[PDB]
């Protein structure tokens, strides 16, 4: 009955995308041509959320900017999206703390972070979560929403890969753990015992990163000061079921898609997935987010064409790939499993596989780019080879005759750029 | 004596002259453990074909000539008998419990008449012993020059075909597409695949994991969407499971479906079989013979609800799991053996030259 | 602004997931919304009513493609604003080119709207019942009938031709929705004497079958079919074997568009329905296509049943002159 | 023959008959027209004598030493087995409809096939068909944590543990199981330590060990409690039997 | 041995001397004529100079039938060679067989004229693409058994082959008429059968011709006339063409795109006439078949 509130995390407090999140913030980094705010937004609108509040600490005013300007922020719009702002933020757990401390949260939110993809419905978690509650009067507190994959797909990171020990007669999760760098996992016999009706230990799951949660989940972060991350968490409750139970659970979906991008790898893997469907009807022809210069056109071997792109003669669009609107291609060219943003230009006879190429790229005749990235208003001169895994970063001009390196992220930024330059590679 | 494997649910009016089975329900609940009646090795190999722990023509033709010679080890002629008469007499049985178990094929039917053949020619002055040799010698020449070497030659001749940037549909699992895929793509074709696929088996996956792990781009859809990918595609090649004597392709149960659909589009259909799969017999339609599967099979999860989780409540409802279908001669172009590339309409022509 | 906000509502429930489930449904929805709109949108003349409806019938469809029903009652609120205008002011044919105007005002001229409106509602509410009534004349006793996938009005068809007849009803679920073991067992509820198989099947039993019924998702200007995925084999194993094909569809699934437009046809959804997530590496490289909806030619359907009767395809292009204007095919 | 039938006395003739009755009953009711039996010797090397004035069809009797495992049993008694194994014990009071583990081990081509029943200190894993076991372990060996390896949970990411069931000590071993027995005399005890063994070598052509899980009955433990437990079940359980 | 030159010069003038005698045989006794003196001593040199002979021949002339009656000729020499292992006895034997074979296939002419011109009726009206030899003969078989009929023939617009067909079949009092390539569809409802030549025969029973003989075919098969075929037996080769485009490149061009040859699948195709007799197509993978083990 009461209405559905989520806690959104503008804020990716780790520093993963450095030097890119140096100039724009993670979270509105362009996935297909949409920012992952606006994927995030999506999901949350879809799923019945009516009031969001998001919580975003670094580079606020960029974030801010772009929400005021967005589908969302529209009167008509049934998320109500509040943007709180504060540079005291660190981590969390002072998320959660600032939450307690205005009561912004009336009853069963919603946690998740600011780049999260996904489709999920959580009407069947959310009243498995209330029917817990209600029966086991204010025993549940946190309901985890998990997806069934395998170990060997690509969305699974092994940064992220997790291992949990759960009760699979009430999905209550009794272990939980991340794989990082091991070989074997250890788990206490304590939960044996405990529970002898039946114990499973589930390595199928990834991590959606979405939370039904409560405001005990809060009165708990604000009770332990020492909480910093969702994982600390969950592990301080586990290890400390003796006193004050408060167990948690969670929820499997099979039919339904869920990720969250951390890293270049979950970039990659998640945009493909997404020029590929697997996140219907977030389609990038479908104009989730109703701007003008996002409009597509779907068709065979999933390829999105956008107005006025004059597709050069003799060039070849294989297959998932997706051209902004202005983008403008040569002749003789050969585009594979890439995403082209607005405005970008492209010689003759270049070749393009699994490569993002932002707005405003130019990029000269002759070119072989393999599965790199190249930020907004980058250049790339004549006979140039990028290996992939390469990085180009905000404006960055290459000149001709050098091929650079498999592992090559290079910016305007001496210091975190490994070979920062504006003129190629030679010094 | 062995029992009669008992019928489950009811069967369409159409259908009420086939068995059909399920897989649950198991003949060795009423037969003893140290079996006595049955060859352990019998006992075995019927347990993984109505469990379905082997599923191609060609693995089961295998698993049936292996579990024969271990019986044919085993076995020791009785006092006062002759060996070319008893081995037969005996083997009949075993033969009727396999069928029991799961229907036999085709190449399972060709692998028995041709091993009835040799011990029939076995002599009656010679020891048992080299009897036995020469029975355990002719089934692995029989295995190698039918299957293996079959398979080569059928793939030096699929390698012509096969073109450079063009595209080729498959369906289903067998193992000599998947073959003659791989070693086009290893000799230096480049080409795309398109997978089908059909329920309840979703057996596609097996080659769609083998075109993967060998290199080759390929693409998956079901069956009902087939006639969304023929307008680029450039060549149909199919398994067959049997030739028959009319030039009728018997095969999975969507085969001829895409064949037809095929035709509609003006794309060439290849199908590739092994000589000794040949039948003598003819038939015209999936009618008359065929295979039904456990119904139980067709339930499927959509959602919270499964339609057809009690099915058996309902009187009028009847639910079939067909395997097979037959494909009319004048729907295929190609047959492709290891005695060459011929019309549809040749195949009794070969089972005259492979009979004398 | 409730009218803004009921317009946002049914635009985002169309972009995201069908609220009405039965096109039926769907229609009502499509023109109480336009009655909405004409009652309390102010306009003076008739032109500017029609681009307004235009405009909202533009974003409507711009939603959701594959749902023509939006735009097809878009077009007949075109069409019956274009005849009020005509009666109460004053067909590309050789007759006209032989032989042979908006911007006026008329006080009453909405009334009739309105009317026009509810009769179209009125007669769009008994359409089952019509096609269920002339069932009877197309269904023989110990006939062989075959469905594919889950249609209302044909299930309305078979069950109302069931009464006073014994047949048996083969349905192929479609696949991966396989919303035939539905109408399977809803058939079987009312003794009908079913039978359920997979669409790899079909060609396979249409050797034994008399006839085919099958609902659709729109009839295009040609007499073609937008069907369920599927339906256009079973269409080519129905020409094959010679065996009637009909098509039991009422009067608001029928479009004025043609085949070769944009190719925006078919309706793509995630792959997880073919091939599921949990295969593993192999998805990245394997392309999973999952269209929903198919395109059948008009030569290979034989008869179509609607609430005004029966017809042939060839007659198909006559039901659109009498439903839609030539002017407002592009909408 | 597929099966070599073993019975382990290592034994007591109480009960409404005697407790080594019932494990004869159970395998002279499915085939098995002869079996081997290993007769104790620590408390009387006589109780063949005993078993002499029984009733079944053929049984042949060995005495043993004076203590002995059951893998120690089995190194005595090699030269007469020739095929796969069938081996039981003397505890052994069950109604089990014994082609379902016999049928385990057929279908998959098993190295082990071994029976267990609901409980009602060691801990097992199965896959999720429930068939396959991909771990077992005891608490002496555990000191506070239970350690699964990568691997397992590579190819198997779903592992559903038991802790409570009992062990019916009724195994279908492979005839090469028994041969890598002999080669190796450090092995004492089949449940203490080789099928533990076996079950961590599936995981380093390829070992399979499989489990069937009961809900009727179990077996007549030493425990005195199981004995009378035992005694009021059979009223029961002989009428049929 | 015999000089590439010396053996492109004795093809030309053997079909010279004889305009009446097809490519094929030409081939053929230029291929026997060369094996005649050879001057070799292994049977596996003998093949290796045969298959380069043969490539030269089909350089001269990329017909379809002169690669058949290559591929024969290369079948023929193994069949001989498989009895005697000694290659002096071999020889006598490949020489003797060569000629017999030469004087069967000279008398294959006649023995299709005389098999095939009783399916002629009286008052009959034939349809015909190009100039053929074999049809020639037919039609002159048919007019001496007293039977009156009249000939429709294509222009045949590359080389136009259909006016000397009319020529030569007004040389015998037959009434011919002349009609345009694109008006066959116009003609055929007046024809009662299709008479057509073929310069090879496929493995399914199809046949490998003049670029207008599958619309022809085509256009027979919509309105359920006969089309019959009347081809030599060293015509019969082992390809299969999936479609025309499958068809060898070798045989449709140096006979925008103006392709010489085009490829009629066996559906289309009533009854073969061939010296071995009346066929349907499906006899002819057969006998490819016996011929290839």
């Amino acid at each position: 009955p009461p209405p559905l509130q989520a806690v959104l995390v503008a804020d990716s407090f780790d520093r993963r995308f450095f030097p890119i999140s140096k100039d724009q913030p993670r979270v509105l980094l362009p996935l297909a041509n949409v920012a992952l705010i606006d994927y995030t937004l999506e999901f949350l609108t879809a799923t019945g959320v009516q009031e969001t509040f998001v919580f975003c600490c670094w580079k606020a005013a960029q974030i801010k900017e772009h929400l005021l300007k967005s589908k969302w922020c529209r009167p008509t719009s049934l998320n109500v999206v509040r943007i709180i702002t504060s540079e005291l933020y660190r981590s969390l757990g002072d998320v959660l703390r600032d939450v307690d401390a205005k009561a912004l949260v009336r009853s069963d939110f919603l946690l998740v972070y600011g780049d999260v993809i996904s489709n999920i419905n959580i009407t069947r978690a959310l009243e498995e979560h209330r029917l817990r509650r209600k029966l086991e009067k204010n025993v549940s507190v946190m309901t985890m929403i998990f997806k069934e994959s395998s170990p060997s797909h690509p969305t699974r990171c092994h940064e992220d890969n997790v291992v949990v020990a759960v009760d699979s007669t009430t999905n209550r999760v009794l272990h939980f753990q991340k794989t990082q760098g091991l070989r074997r996992f250890a788990f206490p016999l304590s939960l044996f015992q405990g529970s002898s009706d039946g114990v499973e230990v589930r390595y199928d799951l990834l991590d959606c990163h979405i939370s039904i949660c409560s405001p005990q989940v809060a009165q708990l972060f604000t009770d332990n000061f020492d909480y910093q991350t969702r994982d600390d968490f969950v592990r301080g409750l586990l290890v400390n079921e003796e006193i004050l139970g408060n167990q948690i659970h969670m929820h499997v979906t099979a039919k339904e898609y869920g990720a969250r991008v951390s890293n270049l790898h979950m970039y990659s893997a998640v945009c493909a997935d997404v020029i590929r469907r697997w996140v219907y009807p977030l389609t990038p022809e479908a104009n989730f987010t109703d701007s003008t210069t996002q409009s597509c056109t779907h068709s065979r071997h999933n390829i999105y064409r956008g107005p006025e792109v004059s597709l050069g003669h003799g060039s070849i669009l294989e297959e998932n790939v997706l051209l902004g609107s202005g983008t403008v291609i040569g002749s003789n060219c050969f585009i594979t499993n890439s995403v082209i943003g607005p405005g970008c230009h492209i010689g003759d006879n270049v070749v393009l596989d699994q490569t993002y190429l932002w707005q405003g790229v130019r990029v000269a005749a002759g070119a072989q780019i393999h599965q790199s990235l190249l930020c907004d208003n980058a250049e790339v001169k004549e006979r140039v080879t990028l290996k992939p895994r390469s990085v180009l970063t905000s404006q960055v001009v290459v000149g001709p005759n050098i091929t650079l390196p498999e592992g090559s992220v290079i910016s305007l930024h001496p210091p975190d750029a490994e070979e920062d330059e504006d003129d190629g590679e030679f010094s | 004596q062995v029992p009669t494997r008992k019928d489950y649910g009811s069967k369409v009016s159409l259908f009420s002259h086939l068995p059909q089975y399920s897989r649950q329900n198991s003949l060795t609940q009423f037969m003893s453990i140290p079996s006595s009646v049955i060859h352990p090795a019998m006992v075995r190999l019927g347990l993984q074909y109505s469990q379905g722990l082997v599923s191609g023509s060609n693995a089961r033709c295998i698993a049936l000539l292996r579990a024969l010679q271990q019986v044919i080890q085993d076995y020791t002629t009785p006092p006062n008998e002759e060996l070319s008469r008893d081995l037969v007499n005996k083997l009949k049985p075993y033969m009727s419990f396999l069928t029991q178990c799961r229907p036999l094929s085709a190449s399972m039917h060709n692998a028995i008449k041709f091993l009835n053949k040799e011990i029939t020619s076995v002599g009656s002055s010679k020891r048992e012993e080299e009897a036995k040799s020469e029975l355990r010698a002719a089934i692995d020449r029989y295995v190698q020059e039918k299957i293996v070497l079959a398979a080569q030659a059928i793939s030096r001749f699929a390698y012509q075909k096969i073109s450079n940037g063009d595209v080729i549909l498959v369906y289903g699992c067998s193992s000599l597409v998947s073959r003659i895929l791989q070693e086009a793509w290893t000799e230096g074709r480049r080409f795309r695949v398109v997978v089908v696929d059909s329920r309840p088996w979703l057996e596609g996956r097996h080659t769609l994991r083998s075109l993967v792990h060998a290199g080759v781009p390929a693409s998956y859809l079901l069956i009902p969407a087939a006639s969304y990918v023929l307008p680029e595609v450039s060549k149909v090649l199919l398994g067959a499971h049997a030739l028959l004597a009319n030039g009728s392709v018997m095969s999975r149960v969507g085969t001829a479906q895409l064949a037809l659909v095929a035709r509609a589009h003006n794309v060439p259909v290849l199908v590739c079989c092994e000589t000794y799969k040949f039948c003598e017999r003819v038939q015209t339609d999936a009618f008359v013979s065929n295979e039904l599967d456990d119904p139980d099979d067709l339930q499927c999860k959509r959602g919270e609800h499964v339609a057809l989780a009690n099915w058996q409540n309902h009187a009028s409802l009847r639910l079939l799991n067909l395997v097979y279908d037959v494909t009319p001669p004048e729907l295929v172009d190609l047959v492709i053996t290891e005695l060459g590339m011929i019309p549809c309409s040749s195949v009794p022509v070969v089972l005259r030259v492979k009979s004398s | 602004s409730e009218l803004s906000e009921r317009i946002e509502s049914f635009v985002e429930t169309l972009k995201r997931g069908g609220g009405p489930r039965s096109s039926e449904e769907m229609a009502r929805e499509t023109l109480g919304l336009l009655r909405q709109i004409i009652t309390d949108h102010r306009w003076s003349n008739a032109g500017e009513l029609m681009e307004l409806i235009r405009r909202e019938g533009r974003r409507m469809t711009a939603a959701q493609p594959s749902e023509t029903t939006v735009g097809n009652m878009v077009r007949r609120v075109l069409k019956i604003i274009r005849e009020e205008y005509g009666r109460l002011h004053g067909q590309e044919s050789l007759h006209k080119l032989l032989t042979s105007d908006f911007s006026f005002h008329y006080a009453q001229l909405q009334s009739n709207i309105i009317e026009a409106i509810n009769e179209l509602l009125v007669e769009l509410e008994g359409t089952m019942e019509n096609i269920a009534a002339q069932a009877l004349e197309h269904i023989h006793s110990n006939e062989v009938i075959m469905t594919i996938g889950f249609s209302r009005t044909v299930e309305a068809f078979l069950k109302e031709a069931a009464r006073k007849r014994k047949f048996h009803v083969i349905v192929a679920e479609c696949a991966p929705f396989c919303q035939g073991h539905e109408m399977a067992v809803n058939l079987s509820k009312a003794g009908i004497e079913t039978t359920v198989m997979t669409d790899a099947a079909i060609f396979a039993v249409m050797s034994r079958v008399n006839k085919v019924i099958i609902g659709t998702k729109t009839i295009l200007a040609n007499g073609a079919l937008r069907a369920v995925t599927g339906t256009h084999t079973l269409a080519l194993a129905a020409k094959h074997h010679s065996t009637p094909l009909i098509v039991c569809a009422p009067m608001f699934k029928l479009s004025p568009q043609f085949p070769n437009e944009e190719d925006s046809f078919h309706k793509f959804v995630a792959p997880e329905e073919v091939l599921p997530f949990t295969e593993g590496d192999i998805l990245e490289k394997v392309s999973v296509h999952c269209p929903v909806f198919d395109y059948v030619p008009p030569e290979l359907i034989t008869l179509f049943i609607s609430n005004i009767g029966g017809n042939a395809p060839s007659y198909i292009y006559r039901l659109m002159s009498e439903l839609y204007h030539p002017d407002d095919h592009v909408l | 023959m597929e099966f070599q039938a073993v019975v382990m006395a290592v034994l007591l003739p109480v009960g409404n008959k005697p407790l080594i009755w019932y494990p004869l009953n159970l395998l002279e009711r499915v085939g098995f027209e002869e079996v081997i039996v290993v007769t104790t010797r620590d408390v009387q090397k006589a109780l063949c004598a005993e078993f002499k004035m029984k009733m079944k069809p053929d049984i042949v009797c060995i005495p043993d030493d004076a203590d002995m495992g059951t893998a120690d049993s089995l190194r005595y008694i090699y030269p007469k087995l020739k095929t796969d194994v069938l081996v039981l014990s003397c505890d052994l009071i069950t109604d089990v409809a014994l082609h379902e583990v016999v049928d385990l081990f057929r279908a998959y081509d098993a190295s082990l096939a071994m029976l267990m029943r609901k409980g009602q200190r060691d801990f097992i894993g199965v896959d999720s068909t429930g068939k396959r076991l991909l771990f077992m372990a005891n608490e002496a060996d555990l000191d506070e944590e239970l350690v699964i390896k990568g691997s397992i949970l590579q190819k198997h990411p779903r592992i559903r543990f038991h802790t409570g069931l009992v062990d019916a000590h009724l195994y279908c071993l492979k005839k090469y199981i028994v041969d890598f027995l002999m080669e190796n005399g450090s092995i004492t005890s089949i449940r203490s330590e080789l099928i533990p063994y076996l079950v961590r070598k599936q995981f380093s052509k390829s070992l399979d060990i499989y489990s069937f899980i009961k809900e009727a009955n179990t077996l007549n433990l030493a425990p005195y409690d199981a004995c009378w437990n035992a005694c009021r079940g059979d009223r029961w359980e002989d009428l049929s039997r | 041995p015999m000089d590439d030159k010396e053996l492109i010069e004795y093809f030309k003038s053997q079909m010279k001397e004889d305009p009446d005698m097809a490519s094929a045989v030409a081939a053929i006794r230029t291929l026997l004529e060369f094996l005649k003196r050879d001057k070799g001593e292994t049977i596996q040199g003998l093949r290796a100079n045969l298959t380069s002979a043969i490539e030269t021949l089909c350089g001269v002339d990329s017909s379809v039938a002169v690669s058949s009656g290559g591929e024969l000729f290369l079948r023929f020499i193994s069949l001989a060679s498989l009895e005697y292992s000694d290659y002096s006895k071999c020889k006598k034997i490949m020489i003797e067989r060569g000629e017999l074979f030469l004087r069967r296939i000279s008398l294959s002419r006649n023995k299709i004229a005389d098999l095939c011109h009783t399916f002629i009726k009286d008052g009959a009206t034939i349809l015909t693409h190009a100039y053929s030899r074999v049809v020639l003969r037919v039609l002159e078989a048919a007019v001496a058994a007293k039977k009156r009929f009249s000939v429709y023939v294509t222009e045949s617009q590359p080389d136009l082959s259909g006016k000397k067909m009319a020529k030569a079949l007004c040389h015998l009092n037959v009434p011919v008429t002349v009609v345009l390539d694109a008006a066959v569809g116009y003609i055929m409802e007046k024809a009662d059968l299709v008479i057509v030549g073929a310069e090879g025969v496929v493995e399914n029973g199809g046949i490998i011709n003049k670029i207008g003989t599958n619309q022809m075919a085509v256009c027979a098969k919509a309105q359920n006339k006969p089309f019959y075929v009347v081809a030599e037996s060293f015509k019969f080769v082992r390809l299969f063409p999936l479609n025309q485009q499958d068809v060898p490149d070798k045989f449709k061009y140096k006979a925008e795109e103006h392709p010489w040859v085009d490829y009629t699948a066996p559906s289309l195709i009533t009854l073969l006439f061939t010296d071995l007799g009346v066929l349907t197509p499906s006899a002819v993978s057969d006998e490819l078949i016996k011929l290839y083990l």
